[PDB]
């Protein structure tokens, strides 16, 4: 009559990969929005070495003695 | 393991359906109450034993079949259970010598 | 038959598995499950084994009378 | 780092984004061919063994 072994299969649709995840996870209206910041901070300033410093520092990772010990001079 | 091909693919499956193989299958045998040590317990007769010699036996001196031909133990019998042109062997159940 | 059949639903039951939640624990389980279960077909079939020596005995005996009634008869003929 | 190419990390959204829908996109493949395997399985399987699929369906 019943096959051996047969048991409970799992609750109907639990999560899986088969749903839509973003959606589930409200991540929607961003990949909407998303389907440089160089450029877009260059809106404000000049352009976008020494910079490759900057970004090998991030790889890494007194203010009035020094306005009197900055003395030079203008020409 | 790590990858499967058409070419490999299909080896796969004639490799496989070269080891595993209107109806004409056997006829069907029924559950037997009678059996002859525990079952029915027959005191040591004569009938059986003629019967397990001289007589067609379905359970035990052979195998029946649709379209009526009877194989006993040693030969080999030639089926088709599916609808197709692949014919099943079953191959010989004592194989003596 | 019971086996065979089982085998078969427990498959497809370890497509369901595959199918609804992967990451339940049935299906250590299920991997486990068949297992027994083509343990047992071929536990089974193995007990075919003494019962299949002790009838090829019986066949070589019938063929081993027959052979030498038929020398009888062969050379009683000659 | 894209932050050293020059770009808007905005893309580096965009790339999460759409990796993460790349692997959604690939499971769901997978869970969806498993489902028609399963079906054609049951198909055949049905055709060949009629009572016992029978008895199935009726288990479930």
């Amino acid at each position: 009559g019943p096959f051996y072994l047969m048991r409970e299969l799992p609750g109907s649709t639990e999560l899986t990969g088969s749903t839509n995840l973003i959606t589930h996870y409200n991540l929607e209206q961003a990949y909407n929005k998303f389907c440089d910041l160089p450029g877009m901070i260059d809106l404000p300033g000049s352009h976008d070495l020494r910079s490759l410093i900057e970004k090998p520092p991030i790889l890494s990772s007194g203010t009035m003695l020094a306005g009197f010990r900055l003395h030079t001079g203008p020409l | 393991l790590s990858r499967n091909e058409i070419i490999q693919s299909y080896l796969s499956r004639q490799s496989s359906l070269l080891s595993s193989s209107a109806r004409q299958l056997h006829v069907l045998v029924p559950q037997s109450p009678p059996t002859d040590l525990p079952g029915l317990t027959r005191e040591v007769t004569q009938d059986d034993l003629d019967r397990i010699q001289a007589s067609q036996w379905p359970g035990v001196n052979g195998c029946q079949d649709t379209q009526g031909n009877w194989y006993d133990w040693t030969q080999c019998i030639s089926l088709d259970p599916h609808g197709d042109d692949g014919r099943l062997n079953i191959l010989p159940y004592v194989c003596l010598d | 038959r019971k086996l065979n059949m089982s085998i078969l639903i427990n498959f497809l039951d370890l497509l369901d598995i595959l199918i609804r939640s992967p990451g339940s624990i049935k299906r250590e389980e299920k991997l486990e499950d068949l297992k027994l279960l083509f343990v047992h077909v071929h536990h089974l079939i193995n007990e075919y084994r003494p019962h299949q020596a002790r009838e090829t005995l019986r066949v070589m005996m019938e063929v081993q009378k027959r052979q030498r009634l038929e020398t009888a008869e062969r050379f009683q003929k000659h | 780092e894209y932050i050293d190419q020059g770009r808007n990390p905005q893309l580096y959204t965009k790339e999460c984004l759409e990796r993460a829908l790349a692997k959604n996109e690939q499971v769901k493949g997978k869970i969806d061919t498993m489902k028609k395997f399963k079906s054609l399985l049951i198909q055949e399987l049905s055709k060949v063994f009629p009572e016992d699929m029978a008895k199935y369906r009726s288990i479930r």
